[PDB]
DNA sequence: TTTTTTTTTTTTGAGCGACTGCACTACAACGTTGTAGTGCAGTCGCTCTTTTTT
């Protein structure tokens, strides 16, 4: 669905393929690159019009989708109406991730039969299959829906040692077992802080320092910008909104002024390019090799201050700040914009006030974005009523696919 | 509604006004404000300009009116101007009073005009539009555009020959052969041949001085295109292509 | 008066043909040389802004849109389908003009396309 | 005593021509209007006649 | 000496159209090359078309 | 430069390439020859364009004495048979139509030896005649000079 | 209240009027046959001015 993930895809299945072993035929048959689902398709800027919309196919054999709970209704239906009747479609992703970008819910109204089980002929066929002793589901309501999904609960990153899980998996539970997730001796892996008063917010400041300052570190000693943006992607705040006290430019400017108050980074007030501010693009470019979500670091290497780009081919790319077409300041993203990416040290920050977008699936989407370390700053009252109201979208498959 | 006013508008409510009972008195305050009027260029008049004219200075006493026009140059009919008013006032007025001597042209120009338009009466085929014989100037009697043989005459009618042409291919053949002439013309210019001699003077012939004549655009382009292909540049005076075009 | 002129823009560039050349770039080489020498080569397309939107209705039907509007009649007409729902739809949208000249226009353009379908259908 | 004297007087002329067709071409039946497209095509060659 | 004057005007109509039809030279990618049609490019055009082109008269039927 | 712009100017050398090249009016708005009036004839009337074929006789007239009267020096006509009629050879020209035609031909059709003589006809020290000539022998020299 | 992305053009003159060829009947010379005038049909040239006012 979008560029990002499809970098990371294009390098994952390289670093992938090329380790099991091939034949002189069978890396001739290697995939060349993932695409978009408007690239896929052949998506225009001024008119709608597809170019493989009904008429002509895409000329493919297998379809790899990935990360398909990022697409919605319009775009599924624009993709199964290109589809020829001998395709075989394969969909990848998350069944209790966020929710689909425009209306619609597709891959959760899917994969919520996926807890009912198999049937009892493809038990047994998936037993002679795998040679091993595979479950049955009670019950036949839609044979081929149910026997074409999969659950995925074996997670290899992180086991039942660590709190993260343990946390993703009490998300969907009541709030009380989240409570008690994070209560009895923390897992070593998840810190709660209360956020009321101002205070507060100086003590989450002065965490964010601690938080960053690896990468303080390494921009004041005049290091390479490559481990420079590797402390930095350690690192990384999650906010839900935008403007005000609580956001993303409200955050980035006290965040900015922290750095104006104590010696941590020298800024000029009338070049807005000061050496070691964080940047990151909102419209993709593939001239430039940047995709939307992506960081940069600008900073000092001799020539000039330039932005440094981390690229997933593992190369640094410096790029002039006059190059960039857009440039957003990113000390605290958001957790629907922070998707696809991946961070070592996460910390969540909700607004006091109650809002719609937290809810379930964005504490969770906060909880897996963190690798190993998750900090936590909200009220216990907005913690408690977000986990109990679930962003639940009324759609008709649950009564088309049950006749 | 918009309150807007246009060039002919003027005209028009002058003459409703000057039409009106009241306006009379007005003329009369006009007949007040210049009791007199000469008005060049009578051939481009309108007949709202010329009724107004009437209206104002037609027999009033100490008031005199003088039109200085001519009717063998009224070209601006697609325009709105038109030689009936012209017939019109020159039937209405009494006196008539013309230029006889031309201070431009030789006199074998002069000569050449003269012979032309007075082979038949009333060459321009109306009554009121009569043709006198001008007279050259006595300073302008020695121009004279001489080539390498001897005088060149004053008017030379190139005569293509055949019996029956078409439209394209006749201005073709002509603009080859006034591009011939032209580039015959700059070629022993420059040599000092071709000149232009007042008396003993004598000046030699550049590109300024030779200047084609067209009416349309389409042919102005064939004149250009066939200019231009003897390496001869050539500009078009009556070019109102817009900028923004280009 | 002492600067060099205006080079020419033509000059001879290093190019390897490649092993597969798909059909599809020969056909846009052929459709347009000089085209697919900007364009392709050095990346270089000349890109016009979008025309401005009319003061008036269509009352006439000339250019692109009548273009579209006599291969959408042709290709309807290949099957043999309904014209009078092609004209209600292309009726619906306001492209057509109003009352009885969009009527004159829409048979006449179906005149033209069944001359022209009772051709391509004779040999299909 | 002010007013606004306006060059170009072929935009006005061209909206009026068209409000023309609009009042006079519109309920016409097919019968005459039949007529009126074979004499002409649109206000556009009403105004340049 | 006939077909060489009208294959000439047959390039010149197909070149540059009349004021009704726009021409083949009216582009934004041929006056980019050259302002005005040369002779010496208007044959080279001539001798490329006639490599090239020849097989589309030459089959036609 | 047109006709219509030349018209006040001065030129040394004056070349009318085009100036028996006519065009015949079509539609019927004349003047009355009593009221003076413009009149406009919606009806197909021969009455109606034979008088303003007469006026736009007298206005090729009038661009013709414009256009000749603005040589100093020397001034070059381009004539020719030329005939405006679909026919190609039907024994009669055109330039009887034309302004420099009734001129030259006295207002009567004639053919291109009658218009031949007619040209012959009024040949002075001032007025002459020659044939033309298709050639072409070098374009030009330029001749430029250092700054 | 949040958020996704995309680079491909295409079309366009038609009625007026002649040139040329084929077909069909009228009429006179040698029932039949050759020449002339007229009608129908396919093909092609052509052509659509000028300008300035506070």
């Amino acid at each position: 669905p979008t560029g990002k993930a499809a970098a990371r895809l294009t390098e994952s299945l390289g670093k992938a393929l090329r380790q099991l072993p091939l034949t002189d035929e069978q890396k001739k048959r290697i995939p060349e690159d993932a695409s978009t689902l408007h690239r896929l398709l052949g998506a225009q800027p001024g008119s709608q019009r597809l170019r493989h919309h009904a008429g002509n196919p895409l000329h493919l054999d297998v379809l790899v989708v990935d990360e398909a709970s990022m697409i919605d209704l319009p775009m599924m239906s624009r993709l199964i109406d290109a589809l020829p009747d001998h395709a075989r479609v394969i969909f990848l992703g998350d069944r209790d991730q966020l929710a689909s970008v425009e209306a619609g819910a597709v891959l959760g109204d899917i994969c919520a039969y996926a807890n009912a089980g198999f049937t009892a002929e493809r038990a047994r066929q998936l037993s002679r299959l795998t040679g091993t002793h595979v479950p049955a589901g009670t019950g036949t309501e839609a044979a081929s829906l149910r026997d074409s999904l999969c659950l995925l609960q074996k997670s290899y990153r992180f086991g039942s040692d660590s709190g993260i899980g343990q946390l993703a998996a009490a998300i969907n539970r009541g709030d009380k077992t989240a409570v008690k997730t994070v209560f009895q001796q923390d897992f070593t892996d998840i810190e709660k802080r209360l956020l009321q008063s101002g205070e507060d917010y100086i003590a989450m400041l002065e965490e964010a320092l601690a938080g960053y300052g690896r990468y303080l570190d390494l921009l004041q000693a005049r290091a390479e910008p490559d481990l420079i943006i590797q402390a930095f992607n350690e690192y990384q705040l999650l906010c839900a909104l935008r403007e005000g006290p609580f956001g993303v430019a409200g955050l980035n400017e006290r965040i900015e002024q922290f750095m104006q108050q104590k010696r941590k980074i020298h800024r000029h007030p009338h070049s807005r390019w000061y050496e070691g501010r964080p940047v990151m693009i909102a419209r993709n470019d593939s001239a430039l090799g940047l995709f939307n979500g992506d960081i940069g670091i600008a900073l000092d290497r001799g020539q000039g201050t330039r932005v440094w780009f981390a690229m997933p081919d593992g190369n640094i790319k410096s790029v002039q700040p006059s190059r960039l077409p857009e440039h957003e300041t990113t000390w605290a993203m958001t957790v629907h914009k922070s998707q696809g990416s991946e961070f070592d040290h996460a910390a969540l920050i909700l607004p006091s006030q109650r809002t719609p977008v937290v809810t379930r699936e964005l504490v969770y989407t906060a909880v897996t974005r963190a690798r190993r370390r998750l900090s936590l700053y909200a009220d216990e009252r907005i913690l408690s009523a977000a986990i109990a109201t679930r962003t639940e979208r009324r759609s008709g498959l649950a009564a088309l696919f049950s006749s | 509604r918009r309150g807007e006013l246009g060039f002919d508008d003027m005209l028009s409510r002058l003459d409703s006004a000057l039409r009106s009972e009241s306006g009379e008195v007005l003329a009369a305050a006009i007949r007040t404000r210049f009791p007199v009027a000469m008005i060049d260029e009578f051939q481009d008049t309108d007949p709202q300009q010329y009724r107004i004219f009437r209206r104002i200075w037609h027999h009033q006493p100490e008031t005199a009116l003088l039109l200085i026009g001519d009717p063998k140059q009224a070209i601006y009919a697609f325009r709105g101007a038109d030689i009936f008013t012209y017939m019109k006032a020159r039937s209405e007025v009494h006196a008539h009073y013309t230029l006889d001597t031309n201070w431009r042209s030789a006199p074998g120009m002069v000569n050449s005009v003269n012979k032309l338009f007075s082979q038949t009466d009333d060459a321009f085929m109306f009554r009121e539009i009569p043709f006198i014989p001008v007279k050259s100037a006595g300073k302008n009697q020695a121009l004279r555009f001489v080539f390498k043989g001897e005088t060149q005459p004053a008017m030379k009618m190139w005569l293509m020959e055949g019996e029956s042409c078409g439209v394209g291919d006749y201005q073709s053949t002509m603009a080859q052969v006034c591009a011939a002439q032209i580039r015959d013309w700059l070629q022993a210019g420059q040599r000092g041949e071709a000149l232009l001699m007042n008396g003993d003077d004598a000046r030699p012939v550049r590109a300024s001085d030779i200047s084609v004549l067209v009416r349309s655009r389409q042919e102005a382009a064939q004149v250009r295109d066939a200019l231009t292909l003897l390496e001869i540049p050539s500009v078009y005076l009556s070019n109102r292509d817009s900028v923004f075009e280009t | 008066q002492a600067g060099k002129a205006h080079s020419e823009f033509v000059q001879p560039l290093p190019f390897t043909l490649p092993e597969t050349v798909p059909l599809e770039t020969l056909q846009r080489f052929w459709a347009h040389p000089v085209r697919a020498f900007f364009q392709m080569r050095l990346q270089v397309n000349f890109r016009t802004e979008d025309s401005e939107i009319p003061d008036t209705e269509p009352f006439i039907l000339e250019g692109l849109s009548r273009y579209q509007i006599n291969q959408q009649l042709l290709n309807a007409l290949v099957e043999q389908d309904d014209a009078e729902r092609l004209f209600r739809r292309f009726r619906a949208a306001g492209d057509l003009p109003y009352g009885a000249f969009g009527e004159i226009f829409w048979e006449t353009q179906c005149q033209e396309m069944q001359q022209l379908a009772d051709r391509v259908i004779a040999c299909r | 005593f002010e007013q606004q004297l306006i060059e170009d007087e072929s935009l006005l002329r061209y909206q009026a021509c068209a409000d023309f067709w609009r009042r006079h071409c519109y309920p016409l039946p097919r019968e005459i209007a039949q007529v009126v497209f074979e004499t002409w095509k649109g206000p556009q060659a009403l105004l340049r006649d | 000496d006939s077909t060489l004057q009208k294959a000439r005007t047959k390039f010149l109509q197909a070149y540059e159209g009349n004021m009704m039809v726009r021409g083949e030279g009216d582009d934004i990618w041929y006056q980019r090359l050259w302002r005005q049609l040369t002779p010496e490019t208007m044959e080279a055009i001539v001798e490329q078309s006639q490599r090239f082109l020849l097989p589309l008269f030459r089959f036609n039927q | 430069v047109t006709i219509h712009k030349s018209k006040g100017l001065e030129y040394p050398l004056v070349w009318l390439p085009f100036i028996t090249n006519f065009r015949v009016q079509e539609q019927a708005f004349y003047h009355d020859r009593h009221s003076f009036e413009a009149v406009l004839d919606l009806n197909a009337a021969p009455e109606s364009v034979d008088l303003a074929e007469a006026e736009r006789l007298a206005e090729d007239l009038r661009l013709l004495y414009v256009a000749l009267t603005r040589s100093v020096w020397h001034c070059s006509l381009g004539v020719a048979p030329l005939v405006r009629r679909r026919g190609d050879k039907k024994g009669d020209t055109d330039v009887h139509q034309s302004a420099l035609g009734r001129l030259l031909q006295k207002g009567e059709p004639q053919d291109a030896a009658g218009l031949r003589t007619c040209i012959e006809a009024l040949c002075d020290d001032d007025i002459a005649w020659q044939t033309a000539q298709t050639g072409d022998n070098q374009p030009w020299q330029v001749n430029d000079v250092s700054t």
